[PDB]
């Protein structure tokens, strides 16, 4: 690899002939500084705070994403229409802070070694899934060109509670469930 | 079966002593395999494998291209420290500590940014090298990170453990106590 | 005040 202080992806670049699906992000050490919504063509933050670190305009992402869209067309070719290998993700579950029984808290589950970036990340409570107070990360990227995702899940901790993280992925033979244990 | 085909490009700005020394890496992939890169300390494209060949020798060829891709060393790698790296990298944001037992005891560092930290435990006043389980650093993913620092304890009668967190947040370690 | 961003090149062959 290459050793330096701080690492900057501007931006990372993702096209893929499943879907089709593309996704712009920039990083800057790791974390995702903002997105582009390819649909809306609209500089966006997951992560508001980040927005006074400067805006994007967004018509460079999109052009990058139809220059992208016509390289993979090129490089199946070049690889005798290769597909994927589907790697085994790796999934752990855990919370943002300490619990206390009824003070609010976010459940956090990694999805880690993601490949291709097609996934499923759902949150059950008592073996049913929950949508209300779920959010994720972008496809963050890795230096071996794997991704990893992150999903979270605000709740209130209780005594009976039950909380599980289902990931599907085709690198799974079945839907992996991972039990949080506080 | 399902399948996927998979096309990354990423232009990465490589950082040290500040803007003393920076980097521009632009790197063309498919699937999981970086086939062409452009690496501004070389200065022209390189096949990274025989698939990029054609690519490599396609933009070197191009005088236009060339110059395109050095400037953007200065135009994306060295404007954006000064928009954005410079300012995110002044960002603290301060550890909360908390010790909770369980013998061992647990010292959660949680909530901290940039990742920089140590913590250290110690046994009226004197530090505790060994039965100390640290995980690795844990990134939440939402510009936060945790640690935590296990502990193991067997206390006599009158002793304080102090957890004691060093961050580039702190004016001054933060020391939490705990006693029986 | 804007953020910019490497430009993907067309391919060659
Ligand atoms: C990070 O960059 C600075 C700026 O070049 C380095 O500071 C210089 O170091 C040499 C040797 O100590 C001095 O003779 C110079 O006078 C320094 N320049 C200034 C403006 O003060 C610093 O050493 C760098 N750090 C590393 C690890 O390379
Ligand atoms: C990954 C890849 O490029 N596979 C093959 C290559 O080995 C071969 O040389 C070419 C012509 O036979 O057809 C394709
Ligand atoms: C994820 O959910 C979608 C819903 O359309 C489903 O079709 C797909 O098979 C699921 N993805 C995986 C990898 O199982």
């Amino acid at each position: 690899d290459i050793v330096a202080d701080h690492v900057a992806s501007c931006g990372v670049n993702l096209y893929q002939f499943y879907g089709p699906s593309g996704q712009y992000t920039h990083e800057f050490d790791g974390d995702e500084q903002f997105y582009v919504d390819l649909e809306r063509k609209e500089t966006a933050w997951r992560w508001p705070e980040f927005s006074k670190f400067g805006g994007f305009d967004p018509q460079g992402a999109l052009r990058n994403m139809a220059v992208a869209k016509h390289n993979l067309n090129i490089m199946i070719k070049r690889y005798n229409s290769t597909a994927a290998t589907n790697e085994v993700p790796e999934v752990t579950v855990f919370s943002k802070s300490p619990v206390t029984l009824g003070q609010p808290n976010t459940l956090i589950c990694l999805v880690d070694n993601i490949f291709p970036p097609v996934v499923n990340i759902t949150w059950l409570s008592n073996g049913q899934s929950v949508t209300e107070g779920v959010s994720e990360t972008s496809f963050l990227s890795k230096s071996d060109h794997s991704f990893f995702k992150i999903s979270y899940l605000t709740f209130l901790p209780s005594a009976d509670e039950i909380y599980d993280c289902k990931v599907e992925h085709w690198g799974l033979d079945q839907p992996l469930l991972k039990h949080w244990e506080p | 079966s399902p399948e996927d085909f998979v096309f990354q490009f990423k232009g990465m700005c490589y950082f040290t002593n500040g803007t003393e020394r920076v980097r521009l890496v632009t790197r063309y992939i498919y699937n999981r395999e970086e086939y062409a890169r452009f690496d501004s300390d070389v200065g022209v494209y390189r096949a990274v494998t025989p698939q990029g060949r054609p690519d490599a020798e396609y933009w070197n060829s191009q005088k236009e291209v060339l110059e395109g891709t050095r400037a953007e060393l200065d135009t994306v790698c060295r404007h954006n420290y000064e928009v954005a790296f410079r300012g995110i990298l002044q960002r603290r944001v301060e550890p909360t500590v908390t010790i909770s037992p369980s013998n061992l005891l647990v010292c959660s560092v949680t909530d901290f940014y940039p990742g920089q930290i140590k913590v250290r435990w110690f046994r009226n006043d004197q530090e505790e090298t060994a039965g100390v389980v640290s995980t690795p650093l844990i990134r939440n993913g939402d510009w936060t990170f945790q640690i935590l620092v296990m502990l193991e304890m067997t206390p006599q009668r009158g002793d304080v453990y102090t957890c004691h967190v060093e961050h580039p947040s702190l004016q001054s370690p933060i020391t939490v106590e705990w006693r029986a | 005040a804007g953020n910019h961003a490497a430009g993907i090149l067309t391919l060659g062959k």
